């Protein structure tokens, strides 16, 4: 957050609401909250926006974009499977104990073509809850059997 | 808007800037520490046995004009005060009272001292006014005094002390609804061993209009009540209902459900779910014991 | 979904008001009315169910695991298998009350199904100051070899006033989540009285406790595994309102004499 | 609490009370003019000897001016074994 | 037209204009809390119940007669100025209790007193309704009266039946609730009674069924013997700490003045002394009549009857057998209630809790 | 290890601090009341030759 | 009505921050000013722009600033006492000349009270020194306070009125805190009068046995006493105690060192009870030729409220009797009515007195 | 504020503490109803310990002031707590005259009077009953309009009622 002195916000001083993103204040909701439309001193108008050089946009693609996976690549993809070998075999038998419980407590609701057990939101938990668990379990596959492929005798 | 508003309704106050936003729900019932007020309770006749004798007294006395308020104002009596019932402690003579209030529509509240004693500034001596004020917002509802006696689960039988003083003091009341609202919605019922629980002044007794005598458990009283309890399983038709009452000396009502306990606890230590005719020797032979133990 | 991640603040659920929208309770002290996550729901969550909230806003994330403080927590197993009944004699008149109590439901809980009998929720000592025993007590979960839970009634209280009553509605859940338990509270007379309660009254309210004690009894103690156990003096003052057959049923007096 | 947890750090050694008149009170209700927090501190010094900890190293050596002031409860065999006179 | 575009348009447009000055000083940041004193500076400390202490000036709209210690004040959240003087916040919440308006009562069930019913007019509802009465020969009227006898011949009632005559504020005071012990707490109650009085000057005060502690009589609240020097001397100190000439009336009630102390009487006070008596059967028709009124009597039930059955009865008694002889025809199912009804109530009531002396003809 | 004093706020709050040069650990006692920063909470200010005050009713009259 | 008056000083007392100042006490004074607040925090300000170095005492309200803490403006001390502010009244009922009659009583009050204060300069002469305290018991219903107010006419200062039952409050502990609150506003307020109420429900000697939870009141006295005479003999205005019990009051309390001028009510004789009569024949209606020495001879000796009590109840035989004025057959009505007609308790009549 | 008391003698060592009414704070209050406050007692507790800690270095030397001796604990006295025990009986003949005669100097006179018959006319008088003398002693002559204090208003002033006189009671003859 910046601060521009506006002086005088009485009558005829300077019109504000031009450069960019102005009127803002919506309802009592802005920023904080607590500030609302007058802000700090005849609305000083916060606005802020940010820029970068061809210097800054090749760094940070190199650098950080999500996490930094530069500079060394099959230590990567060995580690994260040689930490987890113990506990792949094991999340891949605990989650698999959460699917199913979960597949056999709202998925019994709709059953009949008629009402039973009256399923509202029920058979919607379980495809939302389940659906990157049965994702989650093609990749680790991938993963599992590429490092290990793809030559090293 | 305003008009919307009222006391003991919960809102949404903003954080922001401190107004007021919509509202969410309103006060619930119980207050203070612990507020039991129960509207319609499951307590029925069909549930108490044996008191049918005194089931049909209470029935033309207290629930009566409750039930039916244009009866006495039509026929010209005063609308009573309150009703007393007298009799030996631990038969769970409260039921009665929580069963007049089903019928009739009403609540069952308990006056309990553990409240009467609190921190408060000016609130001292409204606590004892306070289920009275209270009692014109729930309904008109019948008032039954708590810890005025012993259903067996409970101490204290009865005293001379502060908890006879609230008892009076609250039916003193009753004559300030005439006075000002010109209408008396509230009822009290309650329950004492003796007597001589009672407080001997303002002469006669024009605070409880009716005394209603208690009669003591016997062989044909008890034959009811264990009935009614007395099968969770298969039971024979061999065995005397009033054999197994006449073998209790001076059981009150909750210690009948004592050898229905002990009915199913001889078939636990054998692995049954059925009652011959032997456990139910075994199972009054314990109970005796057990009462006069302790 | 990964916005808030670990920075977290720990709080516990109340009451329901909106759907996605509910009123906790943080334990900082200061209770806020948010909103839900999208990814869980009202029905996920139990009214004793803790969640997670928001440094700041305090806003409602994740749903915590059945896991709290309750004073020292304790799986239920510590340095138990020490002593057993045998080493304190003469109990059987007393034993007799208890184990049908405490171990028989403990050990096959269908077979007060079968006999359509309310087993007792809670059991009481009684007795004058000096009753010993600290033994047969620990010596049902040593010989059963179930969890136990133990605190004192002077650590049911907490350094600040709101924390205390969510605390104890967690002493009574940790025991029904994970394996039949059996909680035992040493001198729980400080809070349940007869009508002298706070003693005449303290500090604010000082009566949060108590009420979360008989309102968590009824809620509990359904399946017929946890039991209460609760070891107290004599000051011929009692809480007739805890001996309601509603709520408590097994009563015990250390054979004197 | 503490001095009973500082005795495993710091080891058993000997933990002394000093005149103690007040806690062993039996306290009947007037009202207790906000002593009832010296309530919960009768009630910590009594369930800590029958506690499960491992105790009997650590030494608690309680004077006071007459003995009938302090809890019977304590007086009793269980707690305080040792009743040493100093005539 | 003229007059009233110069006075009813600036009167709306000034109105508006000093709500929207009110943004600042009533606006969303408002708080509230407890004056503690004020100093001659246009400042003072108030404190919240969040426990801060703001020292701020006096805003406009109120002076300082009506602040007072111990009030409660509105305070503001960000400039935390003192706005103005407000009554106590969400009230005492006392407002019918043993206080009310207008009460319904009238002579005819308190019949049978009218030779000590003429002393309490005289004495109360003459100088409070006709106050030209004592102004104009100049004498001082009775600043209080006092009122013994047995129970059951209206005490309460006949001091009702006066408050709807002087249509007025009639307060009452519970004897055991002054008593009450918390800590010490009795005379602490007493003051706050009579405080109210003060400020709104119903000029009636009354106090049914003293009680304290004579001896004993209660189990949760006693007090001890403390609280019978501290109670009993604290209503002394009310008529004998201030000295109001025209306003506060103060009456006293119970069954049996005698055992008080007689420096609670405070003579001087009270210069009337009305002794309770039971109606004797002249006055008991007047009773029964009324109850009767709605009732359906047989052709064989004469109401002289049951008027010469009645000895040594109060009034509550008349009402007792007609409820009594009511409920035995409802339990029947009868529309005029038979005469065997009514002979059995005025027998069966007469004699209950004690027939006999249980010891020698005394 | 290391020397480290660690303080308890008015406040009851606790917060851990480096030994500052400012004061030495001789100096330092513990269960003392000494100036600490508002934002920092850093020990600056010595003992001010007073152990805790004088409560409320105290005569200095010489 | 005032809107504009005010407002427009809002834009420098107001907008800017200069009150919003957090009230806390000074402990230690270093000539460092250790100040600890009501939030039970301690800190160490300096001087203000406008503080002068003498204005800071020890064991003083000062107010600090909230943000950054510095000494602004002093506060009175003694924030906390609330029920002792409203002790003080202004402009008393009962005047010098309300007592019925000139005896002793008047005389020897009006000496050691009210001469010091008009007249501090003649005992200057001799250099002696003025009874502090004073003694009113006496009988009950005799207008004990009715003389005592009179004397607060004639001051035209600060009255301060203390009920026995004020000194016990709800905290134990709390009853020596309302003593100091009583003698601090006397330095505060100089020439002053305060006043106890019934002191016997405080006063007394209980010794130990017998009770166990009673010795709260003894321990108000013993403070009561360390304030009035401590180690240092600090007093300024006179004390006045007053109470219907003197037998039960503590033994010590009568001796002197706290009251000297002992003056106890008795009866009013035939002289003393034919003005109580006079000063209230010019109320109410008087018929001409009536000798109201003749009506007071008929009374026999009891406390003055029964006396007022004949001309009051004089007033009302009118109405009844169906008569204009009071005429002297009404008086004699009341000799059977207010005397005889009471003789049954609603009197003293040599009850109280010992036991 | 017993254990802040002591402070102050550390960093002054030579104090001195002055307790006023020893008897205002002790008991015993077990056997008996109500089981006794114990409000008052922690206060007591606080001058058996500081006592006997870092104090009794003999500069720590407290004035222990009370009326009688009758109600007190009897665990206040030891070597290390109060040592001489002072008994203030009522002053003698000698006694008297000297503590009458300090009263009387900023006072008028005429140099008539001797003390030694005012010293037996006051009957067993403490030390505040003699201040009492000289006070009604100046009210005499101020109310009579006499320019000094002659020696019988020193008599009258001794002379009033109190006591058993003016009884009521029966038997006497």
């Amino acid at each position: 957050d910046a601060f521009r002195l506006i002086d005088t916000g009485a009558l005829i001083n300077n019109l504000e609401p031009r450069q960019t993103t102005s009127n803002t204040g919506l309802l009592n909701k802005a920023n904080i909250q607590a500030l609302i439309h007058g802000l700090n001193r005849h609305y000083y108008s916060l606005n802020i926006d940010y820029h970068k050089t061809a210097k800054e946009t090749k760094m940070l693609m190199n650098l950080h974009k999500e996490q930094w996976q530069s500079g060394l690549k099959m230590y990567d993809y060995e580690e994260k499977e040689e930490s987890n070998l113990a506990a792949t075999k094991s999340m891949v038998k605990i989650a698999e104990q959460y699917s199913k419980r979960i597949e056999e407590e709202k998925e019994l609701t709709e059953e009949e073509l008629k009402t039973r057990y009256v399923g509202r939101q029920d058979p919607k938990k379980h495809l939302s809850e389940t659906a990157d668990e049965t994702l989650e379990n093609n990749i680790v596959s991938v993963l599992t059997a590429g490092v290990n492929s793809v030559a090293i005798k | 808007n305003v008009k919307d508003l009222k006391a003991s309704q919960r809102v949404c106050l903003r954080s922001d800037s401190y107004m007021l936003h919509k509202v969410l729900e309103n006060k619930a019932d119980p207050l203070v520490s612990l507020m039991m007020v129960e509207k319609v309770p499951d307590s029925t006749y069909d549930m108490v046995g044996g008191l049918t004798k005194q089931i049909k007294e209470i029935k033309e006395v207290i629930e009566l004009p409750v039930k039916h308020p244009e009866l006495f104002e039509s026929l010209g009596i005063a609308q009573p005060k309150g009703v007393i019932l007298y009799g030996p402690p631990g038969t769970g003579k409260t039921l009665l009272a929580r069963a007049v209030a089903h019928h009739t529509d009403c609540k069952f509240i308990r006056v309990s001292g553990a409240e009467l004693v609190q921190k408060y500034i000016g609130e001292g001596s409204r606590m004892v006014r306070e289920l009275f004020v209270m009692a014109r917002e729930h309904a008109p509802s019948i008032i039954f005094m708590d810890e005025i006696d012993s259903i067996g689960s409970t101490r204290v039988e009865g005293s001379g002390g502060g908890d006879s003083e609230v008892q009076r003091t609250m039916l003193e009341l009753l004559n300030q609804l005439d006075g000002f609202e010109t209408s008396k919605n509230i009822k009290i019922i309650m329950a004492t061993n003796r007597l001589d629980i009672l407080d001997p002044a303002l002469l006669r007794p024009g605070r409880i209009d009716r005394k209603i005598e208690f009669p003591p458990p016997s062989v044909a009283a008890r034959a009811e009540i264990l009935r009614i309890h007395s099968r969770k399983m298969n039971l024979t038709r061999g065995i005397n209902l009033r054999k197994v009452a006449e073998k209790m000396n001076g059981c009150s009502g909750a210690d009948v459900k004592g050898v229905c306990t002990e009915a199913g606890m001889y078939a636990l230590r054998e692995r049954r779910i059925h009652v011959t005719q032997e456990d139910f020797e075994l199972a009054v032979g314990k109970v005796m014991n057990k009462n006069q133990e302790t | 979904k990964r916005i808030q991640s670990v920075p977290l603040v720990i709080g516990q659920f109340l009451e329901p008001i909106d759907q996605n929208t509910g009123i906790v309770s943080s334990t900082t002290g200061m209770s806020y009315v948010v909103r839900i996550l999208s990814t869980l729901d009202r029905e996920l969550l139990k009214p004793s169910m803790s969640v997670a909230l928001h440094r700041h806003s305090n806003a409602l994330v994740d749903i915590l695991p059945p896991d709290s403080d309750s004073s020292i927590s304790v799986m239920g197993e510590n340095e138990k298998p020490d002593v057993t009944y045998a080493d304190v004699g003469g109990l059987d008149m007393q034993k007799q009350e208890i184990r049908e109590a405490v171990e028989l439901p403990l050990v096959q809980a269908d077979l007060y199904e079968q006999i359509g009998i309310d087993p007792p929720r809670g059991v009481l000592l009684y007795g004058p100051p000096g009753t010993g025993k600290t033994m047969l007590v620990k010596a049902v979960a040593n010989s059963t070899k179930a969890a136990f839970i133990r605190v004192n009634g002077s650590e049911f209280v907490h350094k600040y006033l709101g924390e205390g009553p969510r605390m104890v509605r967690d002493v009574f859940r940790l025991a029904r989540e994970n394996a039949p338990s059996i909680i035992f509270i040493d001198e729980v007379d400080s809070i349940a009285t007869k009508r002298f309660d706070a003693q005449t009254g303290s500090d604010r309210e000082v009566q949060r406790i108590l009420i979360e004690l008989l309102t968590q009894m009824d809620g509990f103690d359904q399946s017929t595994n946890v039991k209460v156990i609760m070891a107290t003096n004599r000051a011929d003052t009692l809480d007739p309102a805890l001996l309601r057959p509603g709520r408590l049923d097994r009563k015990i007096e250390f054979p004197s004499l | 609490r503490e001095m009973f947890a500082y005795a495993k750090e710091h080891e058993p050694c000997i933990i002394f009370m000093d005149e103690v008149d007040a806690i062993g009170g039996r306290r009947f209700s007037e009202g207790t003019s906000a002593d009832r927090e010296i309530q919960r501190t009768l009630m910590e010094l009594l369930t800590q000897m029958d506690g499960f900890d491992n105790l009997g190293q650590t030494k608690i050596i309680m004077a006071t001016n007459r003995p009938d002031t302090l809890d019977p409860a304590l007086l009793r065999p269980g707690r305080l074994d040792r009743k040493v006179e100093i005539p | 037209f003229v007059s009233n575009s110069e006075i009813l348009k600036p009167f709306e447009k000034k109105q508006e204009e000093e709500k929207k000055q009110l943004e600042e000083i009533r606006g969303n940041p408002l708080s509230i809390g407890t004056l503690e004193e004020i100093i001659d500076d246009d400042h003072a400390i108030v404190t919240s119940p969040t426990m801060p202490d703001y020292y701020v000036s006096i805003l406009s709209f109120v002076d300082k007669e009506l602040l007072e210690p111990g009030c409660s004040v509105l305070l503001h959240h960000k400039t935390m100025s003192i706005v103005g003087v407000l009554q106590d916040d969400a009230d005492p919440m006392v407002s019918v209790m043993k206080m009310d308006k207008s009460p319904t009562e009238s002579y005819s069930d308190i019949g049978g007193l009218e030779s000590q019913i003429q002393e309490i007019k005289e004495s109360v509802e003459l100088p409070l309704t006709h106050p030209e009465l004592y102004e104009e020969m100049g004498i001082k009227p009775p600043k209080g009266v006092i009122l013994y006898g047995a129970p059951g011949t209206g005490k309460t009632l006949l001091a009702k039946a006066v408050a709807n005559q002087t249509s007025a504020t009639f307060l009452r005071i519970v004897g055991s609730e002054l008593i009450q012990k918390y800590l010490g707490d009795g005379p602490r109650l007493c003051r706050q009674i009579f405080k109210v009085a003060g400020e709104n000057a119903p000029s009636i005060v009354f106090i049914d069924e003293i009680d304290a502690i004579g001896t004993k009589r209660y189990d949760s609240n006693s007090g001890g013997e403390r609280e019978i020097q501290r109670t009993m001397l604290e209503l002394l100190n009310q008529l004998d700490g201030f000295d109001d000439r025209g306003d506060v009336k103060v009456i006293m009630a119970t069954n049996k003045i005698e055992t008080l102390d007689p420096a609670l009487i405070r003579p001087g006070r009270i210069d009337r002394k009305i002794l309770f008596e039971n109606p004797d059967l002249s006055t008991k028709k007047k009773i029964l009549g009324i109850h009767t009124s709605k009732m359906n009597l047989s052709e064989d039930v004469n109401l002289e009857t049951l008027v010469t059955t009645k000895d040594d009865l109060s009034g509550a008694d008349i009402q007792a057998m007609c409820t009594e002889a009511g409920l035995l025809a409802l339990r029947e199912r009868r529309m005029q209630v038979t005469a065997e009804d009514f002979k059995q109530a005025k027998e069966r009531v007469m004699k209950n809790k004690v027939e006999e002396n249980l010891e020698g003809l005394y | 290890v290391g020397k480290a004093a660690v303080v308890k706020t008015s406040s009851r709050q606790t917060v851990f601090l480096p030994m500052v040069g400012l004061v030495d650990p001789d100096k330092l006692k513990p269960n003392d009341l000494v100036g600490v920063n508002k934002d920092s909470y850093l020990i600056l200010d010595t003992l001010p030759s007073e152990f805790d005050s004088r409560v409320k009713a105290m005569e200095v009259d010489e | 009505a005032p809107s504009h008056l005010w407002d427009i000083m809002g834009d420098r007392q107001r907008l800017g921050e200069e009150h919003p100042l957090q009230v806390a006490r000074c402990t230690k004074i270093i000539k460092k000013y250790v100040i600890n607040l009501k939030q039970i925090a301690k800190f160490v300000v300096g001087l203000g722009e406008r503080v002068s170095p003498t204005d800071i005492e020890e064991g003083m309200r000062v107010g600090v600033d909230r943000s950054k803490y510095n000494i602004e403006l002093p506060l009175p001390p003694r924030i906390d006492p609330s029920v002792t502010m409203m002790t003080v009244e202004e402009k008393p009922d009962v005047t010098y000349s309300d007592v019925g009659g000139c005896k002793d009583q008047i005389e020897k009050l009006r000496e050691v009270v009210e001469l010091p204060l008009l007249s501090p300069e003649r005992f200057a002469t001799l250099g002696i020194d003025p009874p502090k305290g004073i003694l009113l018991y006496g009988p009950p219903g005799t207008g004990k306070t009715l003389c005592a107010r009179a004397v607060a006419n004639r001051t035209d200062a600060t009255f301060i009125r203390v009920i026995g039952s004020e000194l016990v409050q709800k905290y134990v502990g709390e009853g020596a805190r309302m003593v100091r609150e009583l003698f601090e506003m006397a330095r505060t307020k100089k020439a002053c009068i305060i006043f106890f109420d019934e002191i016997d429900a405080v006063g007394g000697a209980r010794f130990d046995d017998g009770a166990g939870g009673d010795n709260e009141v003894q321990r108000t006295m013993l403070e009561l006493i360390t304030q009035l005479d401590g180690f240092d003999p600090r007093g300024n205005i006179k004390v006045m105690f007053a109470t219907n019990r003197p037998n039960t009051l503590d033994p010590a309390l009568l001796r002197p060192g706290r009251i000297d001028r002992k003056v106890e009510f008795s009866l009013p004789d035939l002289e003393g009870r034919a003005n109580i009569f006079r000063i209230h024949s010019k109320s109410m209606s008087v018929e001409r030729g009536i000798r109201w020495e003749l009506i007071s001879r008929l009374c026999p000796n009891s406390t003055g409220a029964e006396l007022r009590s004949v001309c009051t109840e004089a007033g009302m035989f009118a109405i009844r009797a169906r008569r204009k004025v009071a005429t002297e057959k009404d008086f004699l009505k009341a000799v059977d009515k207010v005397i005889s007609g009471y003789k049954k308790f609603s009197s003293t009549s040599r009850y109280m007195q010992y036991n | 504020l017993v254990r802040d008391a002591f402070a102050l003698a550390k960093e002054k060592a030579p104090t001195i503490i002055f307790i006023d009414e020893l008897d205002a704070i002790g008991t015993k209050r077990f056997d008996s109803e109500k089981s006794g406050d114990r409000e008052v007692q922690r206060t007591m507790l606080e001058l058996l310990n500081q006592l006997d800690g870092f104090s009794s270095d003999d500069r720590v030397k407290v004035l222990a002031a009370t009326n009688r001796v009758d109600v007190l604990d009897p665990a206040l006295l030891r070597s290390g707590r109060l040592d001489r025990k002072i008994e203030f009986p009522l002053p003698s003949e000698d006694s008297r005259a000297q503590i009458l005669q300090i009263h009387s100097r900023k006072m008028t006179t005429d140099d008539d009077i001797n003390w030694q018959e005012l010293a037996r006319s006051t009957d067993e008088f403490n030390g505040a009953q003699l201040k009492a003398v000289t006070v009604e002693a100046g009210m005499i002559a101020l109310r009579n309009g006499q320019s000094s204090v002659k020696h019988e208003d020193f008599v009258e002033g001794i002379s009033e009622v109190q006591a058993r006189k003016s009884k009521s009671v029966s038997f006497y003859a």
